[PDB]
């Protein structure tokens, strides 16, 4: 029945996203043939490696602006590349395709980063997270050896993360997942309420249904799932905050317009 | 508000 569904949003899930919890894992341990990830711990390796990513911010003038904001802009990338990803994939959403654009944008637009840090888990370890692709790893302790409030940005990610990935959900259990962040029937200005939500007892229905045949075990892995989703959404809230400060206290890190307008009157 | 880029992005791309 709904099932043609939950295969419909996997699909797109897997076509629509570069890095994946399997290329993840794989990587953050593993070896096989090779390809070990370089190490960010310190300012020397952070130096060395945008040496290469960039022959733009190693000769450039930026090679000496603060780490802080060279690091704030490499993170503001992967958004813009993923806030294009979700845009896609929400598209690739039976039903999403056929509301008032207004309501895609606003949909998109309260639930694209609770999307991005649910996403990102997969490519965090206690220790640290892959960057780049997955070719560099930057290490949690030096991100906390950045001056505040850079340095109070992951922590939070980090433990929500750790908690998080405790789940052992899979990618189809995360295409689900996101879909069902993205489609939350309980957004600020949405038009046409009543379809929405509908639209998102479906998905939650189908992610049920999901979860209870493939970790059968986890029994309560669905009702802790909906924990996570009103923990998602005050760690967005949190991020959103500590941003409206370095934006405001730290001139140098400016933001990509995308997520200018995102931001823009959120909370 | 305005949104002008997230409208750009939904259209088609
Ligand atoms: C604008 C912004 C800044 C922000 O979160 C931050 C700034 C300074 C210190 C700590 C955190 N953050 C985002 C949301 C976001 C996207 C990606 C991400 O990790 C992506 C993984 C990644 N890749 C690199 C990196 C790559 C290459 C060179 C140097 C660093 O670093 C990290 C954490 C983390 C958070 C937002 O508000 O839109």
């Amino acid at each position: 029945d709904l099932k043609s569904l939950a295969k419909r949003i996997y699909e797109a899930y897997l076509k629509n996203f570069n890095m994946n919890k399997v290329k993840a894992r794989v990587i953050l341990s593993g070896k096989a043939s090779n390809n070990p990830p370089f190490v960010i711990h310190d300012m020397e390796t952070l130096c060395m490696a945008e040496k290469t990513l960039v022959a733009k911010l190693v000769a450039n003038g930026i090679q000496n602006k603060e780490a802080e904001v060279r690091i704030f802009h490499c993170c503001q990338c992967t958004s813009v590349e993923t806030v294009t990803e979700l845009t896609e994939f929400a598209k690739a959403i039976p039903g999403f395709a056929n509301l008032d654009l207004n309501d895609q944008v606003t949909l998109l637009k309260y639930g694209v980063y609770e999307a991005i840090f649910a996403m990102l888990s997969s490519v965090m370890n206690k220790d640290g997270m892959l960057v780049a692709y997955g070719n560099g790893f930057i290490t949690r302790e030096f991100l906390k050896s950045l001056r505040k409030p850079f340095c109070d940005i992951m922590e939070p990610k980090f433990d929500f993360a750790m908690k998080f990935n405790a789940l052992e959900l899979d990618d189809s259990d995360i295409s689900l997942f996101v879909a069902a962040i993205i489609c939350c029937g309980d957004r600020p200005g949405l038009l046409n309420v009543g379809h929405i939500e509908k639209m998102q007892e479906g998905i939650v229905h189908v992610l049920r249904l999901h979860l209870q045949s493939n970790h059968p075990d986890d029994i309560f892995l669905f009702p802790k799932l909906l924990q996570k989703m009103a923990d998602l959404r005050q760690l967005v809230t949190e991020h959103a905050q500590l941003v409206q400060i370095i934006k405001k206290t730290e001139s140098d890190a400016a933001l990509h317009p995308l997520l200018q307008e995102i931001y823009r009157d959120m909370y | 508000e305005r949104h002008k880029i997230l409208h750009r992005l939904l259209q088609e791309g």
